[PDB]
RNA sequence: GCGAAGAACCUUACCAGGUCUUGACAUCCUUUGACCACUCUGGAGACAGAGCUUUCCCGGGACAAAGUGACAGGUGGUGCAUGGUUGUCGUCAGCUCGUGUCGUGAGAUGUUGGGUUAAGUCCCGCAACGAGCGCAACCCUUGAUUUUAGUUGCCAGCAUUUAGUUGGGCACUCUAAAGUGACUGCCGGUGCAAGCCGGAGGAAGGUGGGGAUGACGUCAAAUCAUCAUGCCCCUUAUGACCUGGGCUACACACGUGCUACAAUGGAUGGUACAAAGGGUCGCGAAGCCGCGAGGUGGAGCCAAUCCCAUAAAACCAUUCUCAGUUCGGAUUGUAGGCUGCAACUCGCCUACAUGAAGCCGGAAUCGCUAGUAAUCGUGGAUCAGCAUGCCACGGUGAAUACGU
């Protein structure tokens, strides 16, 4: 009955914890739906390159955010406290329902 | 032409950025207090030869890892200086702080340390022609794959500014499987300002 | 009742072939209404024209993306692929006519300092 | 305020003009509030308005009401090329 | 350009009339990528041509085109003189290019009403060696034959 | 007049419409992004050193 | 007719300087039957050691005249810049006439 | 259409008037220790005069004041004294070194000669043998496909609803992680090799398309005004505060753009198809009101859920009849709307009226090789409000390249 949203700046770091959640959930007997990759959100920042002049020369940076989604439909309290007391590496954002 | 910063190109491919936290709606506050912490740490441990600092945020807490080549002079007599830093940072940041030290082996494979050593040497009225190659010799006998240094400015006290560079080994700057470390430092002399730029190509 | 998927530009069409008369339906609408103009209709029929199979199948399609021309090409590719799906024998005729290749032509990125994708600002020498 | 909320006049000028309601009328009102609109209460009075470097005098006549004071105190000096 | 000859782009034959030159004509009356306007103003022309004349529209189009395509054409270049207008034989492909270019550059200027007509009575005029485009071809042929020595 | 300008900018103005923004490292008033509260120079030089999380050079 | 845009860096443009530049550059009209309408552009700089530099650009119909010269005096630089410009004029005229 | 990714006040650095002096900003000594706030009167405001407190917090700290001093403070000068950053030649293919050898010497070879290519790319030859920085490859994106994953995404096969709505399913698109895939690999000819031409299979064939990437160095190129710094200069002012103006002037000249000069059109009514983005001091729907810009209202939303946001060209009907007009919209008079303490100099928009130049533009000159040029819209940064500018996204979508 719980929905978990995981979002981070790097997919490699993200997916390790994303899976760690699903194993730590289903090991204690939980019916869980696998991660669903939601669309990433990328934003662009264009800044002039020079200090004074030269508008014709620029440089563009980007920041892209990745997202996941986990569902559990028939939890048990053991799954609840296992997920809650489990700690993820800093760099991800977890929003437990 | 103009070369792109050799760390800017390799962030997100093979290198990694320092500040490792995700945040929104309060991004600016975290970023600016991180810059404040960085400056506060940098201007105090000048003699301690600090290379890299990492800030790791987690739920109203800060976890800072400091990399040094002389860890003993960073830790206090039993951890007194570390405790003083922790309490001062607690006062400044207004949230729980925690600090860790990671020692560095082969302090000749960190471009920042070599740059700042050459900077102090040039401040001590030493000939750049000797300091550059001295640093090159230490770094290559350390086991490095390539090294290149340059020094620019009012060279040797002259009236006209110029630049001089020495390189040896191999430094492929257009390869993205590089693992190249870059650093730039300022030597403030009685004749003005000089800039030292050192960058190193490591193995594997 | 055999599937097929066609893409062109920024348009995707899901086509499916049923044996039958040949009535053409697009997105719960009739082929004469959804694409009204007469000459934008022979594009879909070409896969059914390069082989004499004009009235041997009814098409059911679901399309989205792009303008009226682009989804015509998408649905053309889709019906051709579906035709190969029904019968694994029609490949030489269509591959010979170049009716299987997906169009790799896409709208091109803009570029900073340029007024378009390749247009440059005016300059003077007098 | 160019809406129907109401006109606009700075209180430090409205106070002066309505306190100059006496028959004496010999108090030329000096002001910097160029942006204040002209009320019918201004009729008769004489107002020096700052135009950047000096207070120029304006005599509030009947048909001048409704406008803004800064209109009658030009701020550029043009004579010809 | 500088490296070598470059392949052309084949023109897919039009529907309805099922020809090649008709599509290349539609592509020439196009302005700003408006395919529909040109298509309509050409199909209206080839319908009113049958309404007025009584013949197959494509026959009138072909027997009017055969009179416009030039053969010789003057090129200013070296060989035989430094830009002395040497007359040369236009290639097989260049014919229809010039024919359609002249057919449309003059159908824009006839000037009675909507161009949906201006193109039709120019094909009729070209069907019997009269008008302006045919005059252009005749003038070009005269100028080419003038320099019968520089070849 | 530079160091007084930062002090004025951090003060509270007479009315809201007089507030504005400057870069935080340097005191530059023009072309400052409100996402980072940095100008276009303290952003370029400091994103190279990998001190802004998430932000990297874009090549698409 | 010639239109002059005169810029002076680290110096103030004074009327006799303008008149001298005008007449010296106007002496360039004698090389054409028809006087052009191009925009002459002049830049004047003075260093700290009393050395003066003058740069001149003229976009003719089918010709571009560029000439920069540095010397101990501004007026001498102007005279030498005029000599350079007429040199380019003669070069271009001879080349185009030879390619008749 | 350059710093300026946005000048009504602020920004603002310029001018006029009114003001201050260890000061608007920091370390630092004495003591009171919370000063601070807030209310009223006077002034354009800075600021003065009163009243209320001061519970500082826990000898230490945060801040303040009072005089107090060493001191600050400069968007003042020189980018020819500098560090950092950037343009350009030019993503052109070059620039050098160690050992060796030739020359009295500066110098020379390697880097020249033959084919070959986008390329000192590759091989052959050789008094040279190797190496380094560049070229190429490693990186991102688009085009095909396999596995796991099915929610807020999709709806073939199942019944219902205002309709993918509701129960139901992840079959197909779709999102995104890991792989496959293109490597002259194979075949035919040529050459002796590098390689060249042709063909096959394939979604894609010869670095597939596009980005990022910018060697030694040239222009004493640009920035002391983003930042930092040497030397000089002002220090009751060249430092600091407040109100009003100015950067928006106007006989003219030059550069970059937008809109037109109409019938491939103007005007009226009907109606269909997108990609990429932004949103909690925020986006803001239905409903009602108003001809209109907009007002009232409050649904949903920390978002594949809700909103901005039923895209415009296009298509189908009607009308106009080649006119300076039912083209064009400038300019101006009146009445309103929104933001903001404030819209006169100096904002954007709306309604009625007015109705200008202009009928394809001399000499000359610019851009573009395919989803390009052309054309039509859409989003974002700066931002209370203000873009015909800048950066991105798609819809329709050509002509020509014989040749140097
Ligand atoms: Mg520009
Ligand atoms: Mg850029
Ligand atoms: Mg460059
Ligand atoms: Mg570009
Ligand atoms: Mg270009
Ligand atoms: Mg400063
Ligand atoms: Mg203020
Ligand atoms: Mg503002
Ligand atoms: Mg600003
Ligand atoms: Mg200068
Ligand atoms: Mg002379
Ligand atoms: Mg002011
Ligand atoms: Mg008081
Ligand atoms: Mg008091
Ligand atoms: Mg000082
Ligand atoms: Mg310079
Ligand atoms: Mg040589
Ligand atoms: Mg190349
Ligand atoms: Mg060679
Ligand atoms: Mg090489
Ligand atoms: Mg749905
Ligand atoms: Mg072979
Ligand atoms: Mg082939
Ligand atoms: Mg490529
Ligand atoms: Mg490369
Ligand atoms: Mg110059
Ligand atoms: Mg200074
Ligand atoms: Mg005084
Ligand atoms: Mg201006
Ligand atoms: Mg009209
Ligand atoms: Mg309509
Ligand atoms: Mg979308
Ligand atoms: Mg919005
Ligand atoms: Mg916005
Ligand atoms: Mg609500
Ligand atoms: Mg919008
Ligand atoms: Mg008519
Ligand atoms: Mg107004
Ligand atoms: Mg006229
Ligand atoms: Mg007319
Ligand atoms: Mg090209
Ligand atoms: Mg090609
Ligand atoms: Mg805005
Ligand atoms: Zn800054």
């Amino acid at each position: 009955k719980i929905r978990i949203r995981l979002k981070a700046y790097d997919h490699r770091i993200l997916d390790q914890s994303a899976e760690k959640i699903v194993e730590t959930a289903k090991r204690s007997g939980a019916s869980v739906s696998g991660p669903i990759p939601l669309p990433t959100e990328k934003s662009i920042y264009t800044v002039l390159r020079a200090v004074h002049k030269y508008k014709d020369s620029r440089e563009q940076f980007e920041m892209r955010t990745h997202k996941r989604l986990i569902d559990i439909v028939n939890p048990t309290p053991q799954t609840v406290d296992s997920l809650m007391r489990l700690d993820l590496p800093s760099g991800v954002d977890i929003e437990i329902k | 032409g103009q070369k792109v910063h050799p760390i800017g190109m390799r962030i997100g491919v093979i290198r990694d950025w320092d500040s490792k936290w995700y945040a929104e709606k309060d991004y600016a506050d975290f970023l600016h207090e991180d810059l404040r912490i960085r400056d506060y740490v940098a201007k105090r441990l000048s003699d301690a030869s600090v290379s890299r600092v990492e800030i790791e945020r987690a739920a109203n807490r800060v976890n800072i890892t400091i990399h040094t080549a002389k860890p003993g002079m960073v830790i206090g007599k039993g951890g007194s200086e570390v405790e003083a830093l922790r309490k001062n940072l607690n006062e400044l940041t207004q949230k729980r702080v925690h600090i860790n030290i990671v020692e560095i082996k082969r302090a000749d494979l960190d471009a920042k340390l070599v740059a700042e050593n050459i900077a102090r040497q040039l401040e001590g009225r030493v000939s750049f022609r000797r300091a550059q190659k001295q640093a090159i010799q230490r770094t290559m006998r350390a086991g490095a794959k390539g090294i290149k240094t340059q020094v620019s400015g009012r060279l040797g006290g002259a009236d006209i500014a110029r630049a001089e560079h020495y390189s040896e080994g191999t430094v492929p700057l257009h390869t993205l499987r590089a693992d190249i470390d870059y650093a730039w430092e300022e030597a403030d002399t009685t004749y003005g300002k000089l800039g030292v730029k050192v960058w190193i190509y490591r193995g594997e | 009742q055999y599937y097929g998927t066609g893409r062109r530009k920024s348009s995707v069409a899901r086509v499916r072939l049923v044996p039958g008369d040949g009535k053409i339906v697009i997105n719960n609408r009739d082929w004469e209404d959804y694409i009204p103009f007469a000459a934008l209709r022979e594009v879909i029929k070409q896969p059914l024209v390069a082989t004499e199979t004009l009235g041997n199948y009814d098409v059911l399609v679901n399309v989205h993306g792009g303008g009226y021309t682009g989804q015509a090409g998408a649905i053309r590719h889709g019906v051709a692929r579906a035709l190969l799906q029904v019968a694994p024998e029609y490949r030489p005729a269509l591959k010979s006519a170049g009716l299987l290749t997906r169009d790799p032509r896409m709208k091109e990125r803009k570029k900073y300092g340029l007024k378009g994708a390749r247009r440059a600002p005016q300059f003077s020498k007098r | 305020r160019s809406l129907k909320k109401g006109p606009f006049v700075d209180d430090h000028l409205m106070k002066k003009v309505e306190a100059a309601a006496e028959s004496e009328k010999k108090q030329v009102i000096k002001t910097w509030s160029r942006r204040s609109t002209i009320f019918p209460t201004f009729v008769g009075q004489t107002i020096a308005v700052y135009d950047g470097r000096k207070h120029v005098p304006v005599y509030v006549q009947e048909d001048m009401v409704g406008h803004k004071l800064g209109e009658f105190a030009p701020t550029r000096t043009y004579r010809g090329h | 350009p500088r490296k070598g000859p470059v392949a052309k782009r084949d023109v897919l034959p039009d529907p309805i009339y099922n020809s090649k030159l008709v599509t290349r004509l539609i592509n020439k009356m196009m302005v700003d990528g408006k395919r529909g306007k040109s298509q309509a103003i050409l199909y209206s022309a080839f319908d009113i041509i049958a309404q007025e004349t009584g013949k197959d529209p494509m026959e009138v189009f072909e027997q009017a085109m055969k009179n416009i395509m030039p053969l010789l054409e003057v090129k200013a270049r070296r060989v035989g003189g430094a830009n002395y207008q040497v007359p040369i034989e236009v290639r097989a492909d260049r014919r229809s290019t010039l024919g359609l270019r002249w057919l449309v550059n003059y159908a824009r200027l006839r000037g009675e009403k909507t161009m949906e007509v201006r193109v039709a009575r120019e094909i009729m005029d070209a069907a019997n060696n009269t008008g302006a485009s045919v005059k252009k071809r005749e003038d070009t042929h005269k100028m080419a034959d003038a320099n019968r020595a520089f070849a | 007049a530079k160091k007084s300008m930062i002090a004025k900018q951090k003060r509270t103005p007479k009315y809201a419409v007089q507030a504005y923004t400057r870069c935080e490292r340097c005191g530059r008033p023009h072309s400052v992004i409100r996402k980072f509260k940095l100008c276009r120079i303290c952003f370029r030089e400091l994103a190279y050193k990998g001190q802004i999380p998430g932000v990297k050079k874009a090549s698409w | 007719m010639l239109k002059y845009n005169i810029r002076g860096e680290n110096i103030e443009v004074t009327e006799p300087i303008r008149d001298y530049v005008e007449k010296k550059i106007d002496k360039l009209e004698r090389y054409f039957t028809e006087t052009p309408d191009a925009n002459v552009h002049v830049n004047l700089k003075v260093y700290s050691d009393k050395n003066a530099k003058v740069e001149v650009t003229i976009p003719l119909p089918n010709l571009v005249l560029r000439a920069e010269e540095t010397s101990g005096d501004l007026y001498a630089s102007i005279d030498l810049i005029v000599d350079k410009l007429e040199r380019q004029i003669r070069k271009h005229k001879t080349k185009v006439n030879r390619k008749f």
